[PDB]
RNA sequence: GGCCAUAACUGAAAAGGGGCAACAGAGAACCUGGGUUAUAUUCCAAAAAGAAAUUGCAUGUGG
RNA sequence: UUGCCACUCAGAACUGCUUACGGCGGGGAAUCCAACUGUAUAAUUAAAACAUAGGUUUGU
């Protein structure tokens, strides 16, 4: 498993075709973004309102 | 000063009898002696198998000798090439 | 001569003994002699002696061991 | 409480292809094999059998796969010879193109 | 003496390991990007491959390029020798300086010398492939 | 009765020689154009050890002479080579100790080991460690050299033969004592399965022509005729001359 | 009639016929978590309980 | 310059058994034989026999 460092490149291989689920986490001090790929699960985990944010629309 | 009579074959004791210990001896003592090295300069053959010298510090290997680097008759011998090579060309 | 004409050589100044500096003495050109060991293997005893054929320098082969000699000053 | 433990697989035996013991998440203390850690790239037996820099000691599959400059350094005869081997070699690769052109044609 | 420029030397240790390289410019001792001796030279990364002599066309010429690379090489990592190529160490010498933003056209004159020289006749030795 | 240890040992089942950690067998490059009609350069590698043999064996490199390879060669190490003497072995080849220049074109009076009998079996003779043959006669007239074998049995060779120059490697080795049964038990496991050695007049008199009676005596004279059939031929075989000098 | 493409059937050098023989040698791409009366590094189905590695063939973004 | 993370030995007195798990060589003097470790009559023989290193011989 990879961890997104980046809000484009995130965004751009977690909007992708493969996209078996984007499960939302809530974790003690952090907000973590897996998204399932078919081979990897990449995570953007980020310490801001920002998970909010990008958590209704992605 | 350990060992007053006998030497590296204080690894047998009382056993094999004093001469086949002593006849041994003179030979045990060669074969794990550093050799000269007339490449390098400096001692360095060991004697990684019977008739095989090999010098770390000149990272060559002289084949020769079963319990010394060179038999005094190669002694002889490596002359005689010589001896029958420039006297035998000049 | 050869302890004899390296005597005084050393009461001159900037000794210089070792295979590779006595090419950077020869590079930066102050090598006034150098001297082969001649227990030298035919690669750095075949090299140091293409470069005093190749600046016109003096070579000398005589027999802390030491393997070669360049010298800056004479005595 | 002190568990002891299994050879997991159907090999049962402590050959030096085994040597398998971890803690597990599920505190079901087990052991796995290892790797069998290969030395690495090397020089030529004959020539001083040194490991050569720059180079890893991959496995068959994790050589059969990994980049290339995983395992060779970029000049000639990179990992298969050292630079120590290397500059000598250009040397006697050219004293001797030297000391043959003016040596095999002296004959005028 | 030794090292004068456009004296050839080959480049020992390096990259270009075994490579023939003339030297245009040498040195003698920097502050402290250079505590060595600093020849900067340039020589070949892409020999011009043998003149096939059969399909004489732009293959010739695919085949016969001289890639060239300039770089300031310690003295400890040459060896020089008898030769020469006389490429102008007071005409060309000068107008391949190594600064930034010169290593782009710099490179691309003495390899233009190189591209011409290798398809006249001058040395025939030079461009060929140091065998190890 | 039954067969007698040595009658059963060319059936050659259990006493067979072992040579697994045997390097291939140690033998001259083969004579092919180059080592007649000049010489050609090898260089010597690496100098192994065949497990029984106190000789080392030289891994020597030639060049293939019509492919391109590197052929390589395996070769009794005369005693002084070592690695990377660039070994020359052909008709015109120089004379220093390892060259294989041919028998009949060295110098008398030499030293060579590693002779080989016939010309082109690629060494047979004076090839144990620190075995060696001296160059007695040349018969320019006959062709053919007279060296003097490692036995004092000096015999005529062709002139053609190949030889190596100096002494095989590993001399001196019978000389330091073996001090102990379990240092014969690693020389022979190298070598083949004849040890330790039974006294046949310490067996039954149905496994050997000595064993039996009540006291251990060869009943009858130890040395046997040269003509006795296999199972009787024990003892002292065609002994000429017999016992202490 | 050539852009381009599969295919046929030839036939380019290339010495050393095959073939077995190791459930301890070599080699060998997977790890935890858990829901059987008895199997699990084998089973779990879609908030695969998960997470990997990997071979084959493919479409396609990078030159 | 005296702060914090060591159980090994040494000695002192103190007291009390001259009574204390387990485990743990009897020793010396000789003579004989075999030099030695070794092997070996599975199911009565472990030896002084075999082996052995060493010595010599023979053949080639
Ligand atoms: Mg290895
Ligand atoms: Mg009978
Ligand atoms: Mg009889």
């Amino acid at each position: 498993p990879r961890e997104i460092k980046t809000l484009k490149e995130f965004l751009a291989i977690c909007s992708r075709k493969d996209a078996r689920c984007v499960k939302v986490k809530h974790n003690p001090s952090a907000t973590k973004f897996k998204v399932r790929c078919s081979r990897y699960l990449y995570t953007l985990v980020v310490n801001d309102k920002k998970k909010a944010d990008k958590i209704e629309r992605s | 000063k350990r060992t007053v009579k006998m030497g590296v074959m204080g690894r047998y004791g009382t056993r094999y009898g004093a001469n086949p210990r002593k006849r041994a001896k003179k030979l045990e003592v060669s074969q794990h002696a550093k050799h000269f090295c007339s490449f390098c300069g400096k001692f360095a053959f060991r004697r990684k198998a019977v008739g095989i010298w090999r010098c770390d510090g000149c990272s060559k290997t002289v084949a020769g000798g079963a319990y010394t680097l060179s038999t005094p008759n190669n002694s002889t011998v490596r002359s005689t090439v010589r001896r029958l090579r420039e006297l035998a060309k000049i | 001569t050869i302890n004899a004409k390296l005597q005084l050589v050393m009461k001159s100044g900037k000794y210089v003994l070792g295979t590779q500096q006595a090419l950077t003495t020869l590079r930066q050109g102050r090598s006034k002699l150098i001297v082969i060991s001649n227990n030298c293997p035919p690669i750095r005893r075949a090299e140091v002696e293409y470069y005093c054929t190749l600046s016109k320098t003096p070579i000398h082969h005589y027999s802390f061991r030491t393997c070669v000699l360049s010298v800056t000053n004479v005595g | 409480s002190c568990p002891r433990v299994q050879y997991r697989r159907r090999m049962h035996y402590a050959t030096r292809g085994n040597r398998m013991m971890v803690r597990t998440p599920g505190n079901k203390l087990v052991m796995q094999k290892r790797a069998k850690r290969s030395q690495g790239i090397h020089t030529p037996w004959v020539l001083g059998h040194k490991r050569l820099g720059g180079t890893k000691a991959l496995r068959h599959i994790d050589a059969r796969l990994a980049s290339r400059h995983e395992k060779s350094v970029s000049r000639a005869y990179g990992g298969v010879l050292s630079h120590d081997q290397v500059r000598d070699r250009v040397v006697r690769a050219f004293l001797v193109e030297e000391q043959r052109i003016v040596k095999q044609a002296l004959k005028e | 003496k030794f090292l004068k420029p456009g004296k050839v030397v080959i480049v020992t240790a390096g990259r270009y390991a075994g490579h023939k390289a003339v030297i245009v410019q040498n040195s003698d001792i920097a502050t402290k990007e250079r505590p060595y001796g600093r020849a900067l030279l340039a020589g070949i990364k892409k020999y011009p491959k043998k003149v096939v002599r059969g399909m004489s066309k732009q293959t010739i010429a695919r085949r016969s390029q001289v890639g060239v690379f300039l770089r300031v090489v310690n003295h400890k990592h040459f060896l020089p020798t008898r030769y020469n190529v006389d490429m102008s160490k007071e005409l060309r010498g000068k107008i391949n300086v190594s600064d930034a933003s010169k290593r782009s056209r710099s490179k691309r004159l003495v390899r233009h010398v190189f591209q011409a020289r290798y398809n006249a006749g001058s040395s025939m030795w030079f461009f060929q492939r140091l065998r190890f | 009765g039954k067969t007698v240890l040595s009658c059963r040992k060319g059936n050659g089942s259990v006493y067979q020689v072992h040579g697994h950690k045997r390097l291939g067998p140690a033998k001259l490059r083969i004579l092919d154009y180059a080592e007649r009609h000049g010489y050609m350069r090898g260089v010597v590698k690496s100098i192994e050890h065949e497990a029984g043999r106190g000789a080392a064996l030289a891994r020597v490199e030639f060049r293939h002479p019509y492919k391109f390879r590197r052929v390589k060669e395996l070769m009794v190490a005369p005693e002084g080579m070592f690695t990377g003497q660039s070994v020359f072995c052909g008709q015109k080849a120089p004379l220093a100790i390892g060259n294989v220049l041919p028998l009949g074109q060295i110098t008398e009076g030499c030293i060579v080991c590693n002779v080989e009998a016939k010309p082109g079996d690629r060494g047979t003779l004076a090839r144990a460690s620190g075995d060696y043959c001296i160059i007695i006669s040349h018969n320019h007239e006959t062709g053919r050299t007279r060296l003097k074998l490692p036995s004092g049995q000096k015999k005529s060779v062709p002139s053609t033969s190949r030889a190596m120059i100096g002494i095989i490697s590993g001399g001196g080795r019978i000389e330091k004592p073996v001090l102990k049964a379990g240092n014969s038990f690693y020389r022979f496991r190298g070598k083949r399965n004849c040890w330790p050695k039974v006294r046949g007049v310490a067996r039954n008199p149905v496994e050997h022509p000595h064993g039996g009676g009540n006291h251990q005596h060869i009943g009858h004279p130890s040395t046997v005729s040269r003509h006795s059939p296999p199972g009787q031929k024990v003892g002292l075989i065609a002994a000429r001359r017999t016992g202490r000098i």
